[PDB]
RNA sequence: GCUUGAGUCUCGUAGAGGGGGGUAGAAUUCCAGGUGUAGCGGUGAAAUGCGUAGAGAUCUGGAGGAAUACCGGUGGCGAAGGCGGCCCCCUGGACGAAGACUGACGCUCAGGUGCGAAAGCGUGGGGAGCAAACAGGAUUAGAUACCCUGGUAGUCCACGCCGUAAACGAUGUCGACUUGGAGGUUGUGCCCUUGAGGCGUGGCUUCCGGAGCUAACGCGUUAAGUCGACCGCCUGGGGAGUA
């Protein structure tokens, strides 16, 4: 069930970081959208402000490079 | 691909009404602006192998209409031909 | 997988908890993958036989289910 | 030996053998054992069982250290990727913290090609 | 002429000179008939990895409507300043002129 | 002359479409230094190899190359070859919504021209990992192999050449017509959006199957059904796609 649909969002903000927690794991990996139920449009906008908050230290890669 | 103030102004230059936008004077002439405009883009770019396909589209499309032109109005071809700068 | 222990919490309670963590991050089956190299030709016909796999389980075998076997 | 209340162990499983390294927290070796320095040779030392001598006898070379809190970094896989800790514990350590820190490339370098067996 | 969206982050011991940086990141736009259209500054902010040795930078929002010959021109204002690490210049397609959910 | 074929204009959409330039994280290798001490690595088992001139393990610092985990999906884009981090700049196509506009401007195409995986070639760089050749160690009756330790062309880059693949859907392009069922993806309209609901309507797409076709296998509105237009091709096996 899709998240993104209910809200009616138009861009996934790679800014807003409370959300963007709810869709990475405990590793920082970016979560399935068999699990989340995340629509295929709204999935591939996650993923690509994912990748860009991990450029601005937002978001880890991995849980583990210090 | 050509701007929007660019369709707008060779559309009220070479149509009737301002608004016909589709006749063969004013389709040859926004074809011609762009094969004008690609010639710096593939200057740069000589490996653009996949938009370059797309540029050869347009010449094609150009050379229908003005055979198609020539035997409905030898003096509409003509001035056409005369006015953006073509040789055949 | 990083996993600290708990404060009043006995070690098998971390061992088994270790033996969960590191199945969610899969760890396990990206070592054995990236131990040789697929071929992007054998990549790509594993990948078109496990869908084969998964659908002609899930709508060929509901035949035997509308039927019956005793 | 300067007296350091506690450690790391860093627990380097591969198919075929098993490096064992307690440490302390700053990452300098006190000692070690491996499986294949057990008396241990070809197909033996790549068992579960050849691996927890590998942490008895890296436990017992520590005893001089002195150390009472002890995490584990586990590193590659293997067939001693969980026995090695089991018999940690029966050298009288608790757990502070139980680590995986096995290298995972972004598919970065080609690995090797296929074994046809 | 064209949105964009900056993002630079700054060393955090030249912190004090980021109202420095803004007043002189605003009149680069601003000479060139540039609507400089929100701006924010998020405060010194913990890092999720160290890049180059530091836990810590101070990072500022700014959103610009400048012609793109004064963008590729401030993006080489940030690759020889030492004080900015990184920096993320992006094209939007409207404005924007919302708080952020940091400045939230 | 006409407007349904074909095209143009306005407004939006989705996308690894193409060319160019930056940058990021993880990992391998090497180099340097600390701690440490007798083994490491590999195999079915070993041995060659590396180690007491201090290896392997572990920590720190630097260098360099190549590729982009997760997302990722009988998902997407492209004429085909094919295309995957994220960011900017230049650019090709598809598609949808209503509304005007030109008025058969169309389809196919021998010769011709362009594009065309990988390997290979020429010139100049680059070279971390992998690896034809070559080397040693095994295996074996032998082993010019499989397996092991190494390792050079090559893989990468710029610009030319080559012009071939099981280059395949083993199915040429274009238009028309003929029962259905369950999905993916991308639009758009309308009904109380009383929530992702219900209800129509376009593009592309996976799986099943009816009539029909088929030598059978199977195909089956994305045809291998029923047609029309045009092109390519074939005529027993070998010799031979050879002289
Ligand atoms: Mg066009
Ligand atoms: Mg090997
Ligand atoms: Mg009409
Ligand atoms: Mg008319
Ligand atoms: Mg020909
Ligand atoms: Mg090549
Ligand atoms: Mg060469
Ligand atoms: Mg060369
Ligand atoms: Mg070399
Ligand atoms: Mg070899
Ligand atoms: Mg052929
Ligand atoms: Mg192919
Ligand atoms: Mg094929
Ligand atoms: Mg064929
Ligand atoms: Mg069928
Ligand atoms: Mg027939
Ligand atoms: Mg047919
Ligand atoms: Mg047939
Ligand atoms: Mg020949």
């Amino acid at each position: 069930f899709c998240r993104f649909t209910a809200e009616g969002v138009q861009e996934i903000d790679y800014k807003d970081i409370a959300t963007l927690k709810n869709y990475i794991t405990e590793s920082g990996k970016i979560v399935p959208s068999r699990i989340t139920g995340t629509r295929a449009k709204y999935q591939r906008q996650l993923a690509r402000a994912i990748k860009r908050a991990r450029y601005l230290s937002l978001l880890p890669y991995t849980d583990r490079h210090q | 691909s050509l701007s929007t103030e660019a369709t707008a102004k060779i559309v009220s230059e070479f149509g009737r009404d301002a608004n016909d936008t589709g006749s063969t004077e004013v389709q040859v002439a926004l074809l011609t602006a762009q094969i004008n405009h690609l010639q710096g883009h593939f200057a740069e770019h000589k490996k653009d192998h996949h938009s370059r396909r797309g540029l050869l589209r347009m010449v094609s499309q150009r050379r229908k209409l003005l055979d198609y032109l020539k035997r409905k109005d030898v003096a509409r071809y003509t001035q056409l031909i005369e006015r953006l700068g073509l040789r055949r | 997988p990083v996993i600290k222990v708990r404060e009043n919490e006995p070690f098998d309670v971390a061992l088994r908890r270790f033996k969960r963590s590191c199945e969610k991050a899969g760890v396990l089956a990206e070592v054995r993958r990236r131990e040789f190299y697929e071929k992007p030709t054998t990549e790509r016909k594993r990948a078109k036989a496990s869908a084969v796999k998964r659908h002609a389980k899930k709508l060929a075998r509901e035949n035997a289910r509308r039927t019956r076997l005793y | 030996r300067k007296q350091v209340s506690d450690g790391v162990a860093h627990i380097h499983a591969s198919f075929n053998n098993t490096i064992v390294t307690i440490t302390d927290r700053q990452g300098n070796a006190l000692g070690w054992a491996t499986a294949g320095g057990s008396g241990f040779r070809g197909s033996r030392k790549s068992t579960p069982f050849a691996a927890q001598v590998a942490a008895e006898r890296c436990a017992d070379a520590v005893k001089e250290y002195g150390i009472k809190n002890l995490e584990v970094m586990v590193k590659g896989p293997g067939p001693g990727r969980e026995s090695t800790i089991r018999a940690l514990n029966a050298a009288g350590f608790r757990i502070t913290n139980i680590t995986d820190v096995t290298p995972i490339p972004h598919n970065g370098c080609r690995p090797p090609k296929k074994r046809r067996v | 002429m064209r949105h964009y969206e900056i993002v630079f982050m700054v060393h955090p011991d030249q912190s004090e000179q980021v109202p420095g940086m803004i007043e002189r990141y605003t009149a680069a736009i601003t000479g060139a008939e540039g609507k400089i259209h929100r701006l924010e500054d998020w405060g010194r902010r913990q890092l999720a990895y160290p890049i180059n040795k530091l836990h810590k930078a101070h990072y500022v929002l700014m959103n610009v409507e400048a012609p793109q010959e004064v963008i590729d021109e401030l993006e080489t204002t940030f690759r020889f300043n030492d004080a900015v690490i990184r920096s993320m210049v992006m094209r939007t397609k409207h404005a924007v002129t919302e708080a952020s959910p940091m400045v939230k």
